[PDB]
């Protein structure tokens, strides 16, 4: 008779309708991607077309009802998943102009090819390519060569592209009752209505300030040692008083320093532990590899896989005849129908992305008795940072003392751990940076406190005052140097990387006092140990029915984002690189000295 | 004595189709003779919970009738036919008595009831205004008002058709995959009791 029984009855037809239209979504979507036929594509198409329609027809049907008259959290939140306009309020010519936009920088990215100057026979593509001559070369003027020839052309053929769709995004969003497109994106950390818990849209940038203001003295004593490295590297062309010239950063835009391990290495005398020769002697394959992170995840006290999982998911690249996609993918098909897409090979780095993708699979499954509207990710960091906790327990040296794969007569010595370490800072340390300084650069100009003409100077001047990164030549408002990552091409937040790195060390530790780790860190395993399982299924029981606040408060006993964790995580190499930065000068001008 | 005239279980249990959960079967079985031993003795036959009487001594204690009740539901409703319990199935499709004489038989049939594309043969009633009565069948597809205007049967804002289907696909979970239940009521009455067990030689 109320309005909220009325509002719990249609949420209850639409979570019925729409398990149903998902699953025959995701079904096709899956016989898609496994196998590559046109008939599949058009199957594809036409079920993502039945989905998108229906969210929109129920999304009209769902804004009859407002908002201030609901007092129960679930059905309000509910509610405000499911009234979400998404592209729906503009008009229809403008919807549909952005959608062009979005495809044609969908097509421009993946069709991009940039080759030498006069051997145009032919040409090189980014993925197969630009990424091989970023992460292998070690010449300077062909990686510059490269460089300033994607970024040049990437930038004229998509600066004005750009330049209508921060307005067209903008006016999304001012109709949308947000302050800009940044607000937008930032109003998935938004939390409204619960008492103590109340989370606003604005504080998280500052509190991405407070977070970052104790990053940057660690990442400066690492970017010391790889300017010391490349001073072995490059003798004169970088300066030891400056900042890092773009093109040296072992990717296309420096997202990842992992391609520098070779020149990096703090102790090359000492081998690595990469255990691919121990599983191809014994012929280990990737059946009994799930098998063994079925072990792992009952070890820890997680349910064990179902058996629809062992017989549709496909661990193996089929063959020839059939073409298939070889990212690694995690598929949540829903009706309790879990699978993972991995054309495995036998590797140690394989077994951890597998280790990852059955913790992504675990954290699918323990939602599943929520509602479909909050079966996700309290946040978009935790999804990603509950498989990178499991891709970081897996690689200890314990654990695979433990199952075998590493020598009883191994010695763990403190050696082997810096250089671990070191590896593990230039993954995940040195995205940071450049991860706040995009998305802070982005707000800004979703904003308007960057002006429309000085997009350029501010942005590399970011990139000198965030990330210590000198551009090599000075660029004018006729390139568009961001837009040449896959994310803010086609419309990626992008912070998320930022929250899953805090939440990973967060709950690293959260699990290691759980599990009574009288060790550093990076040592502990948190296998065979059913106190911190039952502390971790507390949250991943959740969802995304409790505010993130509630659910970190249940697994840290904090409220906020910390980054002590994180320099715990990383405080022997912190103290060793503070041993060997005596005769380097830590910091940087912002002067263009280097080049 | 030589003991022939058994009751009628095949018609029931290997029946090549069975009834919606709404709309579910009611057999009557008298005058025969039930073995109530193959039922406990096949292992697919996976739960056999049997309430206000021992399976043990189901074969000895003779009834004056047997209700035998059949519809499909879903892995995760089964524990709801049951005394007690609550939800879409116990509120809205078949009720039990807190005070019921007989047992419940359920089992998986994923490989009958169930097709690629999906079936949708099955269906189940999701809104009604009132909680049902025990053993009460309503098979009423009248439109259910869930605001203040009325419906008068139009399917528009506020009015929803109360019967869903269950789209049964041979890929779902354990939890969403077709069981078969047949729930046997035994009754008492002032009538001569002619449905007993067998007597052994
Ligand atoms: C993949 O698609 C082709 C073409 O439709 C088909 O012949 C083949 O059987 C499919 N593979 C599988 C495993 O279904
Ligand atoms: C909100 O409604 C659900 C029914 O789906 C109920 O279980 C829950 O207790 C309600 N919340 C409150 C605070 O009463
Ligand atoms: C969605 O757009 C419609 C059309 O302008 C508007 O009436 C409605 O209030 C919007 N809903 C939300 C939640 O913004
Ligand atoms: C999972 O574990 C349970 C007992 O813990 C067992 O009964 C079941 O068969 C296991 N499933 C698989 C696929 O091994
Ligand atoms: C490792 O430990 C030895 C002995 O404790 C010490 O001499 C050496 O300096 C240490 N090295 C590092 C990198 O911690
Ligand atoms: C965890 O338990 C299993 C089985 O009891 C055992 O084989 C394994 O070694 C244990 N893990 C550790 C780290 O001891
Ligand atoms: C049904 O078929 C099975 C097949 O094994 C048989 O054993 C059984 O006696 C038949 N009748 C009943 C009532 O189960």
């Amino acid at each position: 008779s109320t309005i909220e029984e009325q509002a719990k009855t249609f949420l209850d037809k639409f979570n019925h309708e729409a398990e149903d239209l998902f699953y025959q979504s995701s079904l096709a979507s899956w016989n898609y991607n496994t196998n590559i036929t046109e008939e599949n594509v058009q199957n594809m198409n036409n079920a993502g077309d039945k989905w998108s329609a229906f969210l929109k027809e129920q999304s009209t049907l769902a804004q009859m009802y407002p908002l201030q008259e609901i007092q129960n959290l679930t059905v309000k939140l509910q509610l405000q998943a499911l009234q979400q306009n998404g592209s729906s309020v503009l008009s229809e010519d403008k919807s549909k102009r952005l959608n062009t936009i979005l495809n044609t920088m969908s097509t421009i990215y993946s069709t991009g090819k940039v080759c030498n100057p006069d051997n145009p026979q032919e040409c090189l593509l980014l993925e197969p390519g630009l990424n091989e001559i970023m992460a292998n070369s070690l010449d300077y003027n062909e990686r510059l060569w490269a460089w300033e020839s994607w970024r040049s052309e990437v930038g004229k053929q998509l600066r004005p592209l750009y330049e209508e769709y921060v307005v067209l995004k903008n006016e999304m969003a001012r109709a949308n009752h947000y302050e800009d497109y940044g607000d937008y994106w930032r109003g998935d950390y938004e939390v409204n209505g619960v008492d103590g818990y109340d989370y606003s849209r604005g504080q998280l940038i500052e509190d991405v300030e407070h977070t970052f203001e104790e990053i940057k003295p660690l990442y400066e004593h690492l970017h010391a040692y790889v300017r010391a490295k490349l001073m072995n590297a490059y003798p004169s062309y970088i300066s030891p008083i400056g900042c890092l010239p773009a093109h040296l950063l072992g990717d296309m835009w420096g997202r990842f320093w992992t391609n520098l391990y070779s020149l990096t290495v703090p102790f090359g005398q000492k081998p690595n532990i990469d255990v691919t020769d121990a599983m191809v002697d014994q012929a280990w394959d990737a059946q009994r590899i799930f098998k063994e992170a079925e072990k792992f995840f009952v070890s820890v006290g997680l349910p064990n896989m179902t058996q629809g999982f062992w017989e549709n998911s496909m661990l193996t690249d089929p063959g020839n005849v059939q073409k298939a996609v070889c990212h690694p993918t995690a598929w949540d098909l829903g009706k309790g129908d879990f699978r993972i897409l991995m054309c495995t090979k036998v590797t140690m780095d394989d077994f951890l992305t597998a280790h990852h993708e059955m913790g992504h699979i675990q954290y699918d499954m323990a939602y599943a008795a929520q509602p479909f509207l909050l079966r996700n990710g309290a946040n978009e960091g935790f999804h990603e940072a509950v498989g990178e906790i499991m891709s970081l327990s897996a690689a200890t040296p314990k654990h695979l003392k433990s199952i075998g794969l590493l020598s009883p007569d191994f010695q763990e010595d403190n050696e082997t751990e810096i250089n671990f370490l070191l590896k593990q800072a230039l993954t995940i340390v040195g995205t940071l940076p450049f991860t706040y300084m995009l998305e802070k650069w982005r707000w800004m100009v979703f904003k308007g406190e960057i002006p429309k003409d000085q997009w350029m100077k501010k942005w590399w001047e970011m990139k000198r005052e965030i990330v210590g990164v000198v551009e090599p030549v000075p660029h004018d408002e006729t390139y568009c140097d961001p837009a040449s990552l896959f994310h803010v091409s086609n419309d990626y937040s992008f912070i998320r990387y930022y929250t899953r790195t805090l939440y990973q060390f967060q709950f690293q530790e959260a699990l290691c006092q759980a599990a009574k780790h009288e060790g550093p860190l990076h040592k502990c395993d948190i296998s065979n140990s059913t106190e911190a399982g039952q502390k971790l299924f507390n949250m991943l029981r959740l969802g995304k029915s409790e505010p993130w606040t509630l659910a970190l408060e249940n697994v840290v006993g904090a409220k906020n984002m910390n980054v002590r964790p994180l320099l715990n995580y990383f405080e022997p190499l912190f103290t060793w690189l503070k041993d060997q930065n005596k005769n380097s000068f830590v910091g940087w001008s912002t002067d263009w000295s280097p080049y | 004595p030589n003991i022939t005239n058994l009751c009628p279980f095949d018609e029931v249990f290997n029946a090549t189709r069975f009834a919606s959960v709404y709309a579910w079967n009611r057999k009557r079985i008298s005058n025969c003779v039930a073995d109530y031993s193959v039922l406990y003795n096949l292992a697919p036959f996976f739960t056999f919970k049997c309430y206000g009487v021992s399976p043990t001594k189901l074969n000895d204690l003779c009834f004056t009738n047997v209700y035998a009740d059949s519809f499909v539901i879903r892995g995760d409703e089964v524990r709801q036919i049951a005394p007690g319990q609550t939800g879409n199935i116990a509120d809205y499709n078949y009720k039990l008595p807190d005070d019921f004489t007989g047992c419940v038989i359920a089992w998986n049939s994923n490989k009958l009831d169930s097709k690629v594309s999906g079936n949708y043969n099955y269906l189940y009633r999701l809104f009604r205004k009132s909680n049902l009565k025990p053993f009460e069948r309503d098979i009423s597809t009248e439109i259910y008002q869930a605001g203040n205007k009325p419906c008068n049967g139009v399917a528009g804002f506020n009015c929803y058709f109360p019967l869903r289907s269950y789209s049964f696909r041979p890929t779902y979970g354990v939890g969403h995959q077709p069981y078969r239940v047949v729930v046997l009521s035994f009754e008492l009455l002032h009538a001569p009791a002619t449905v007993c067990g067998p007597k052994k030689s």
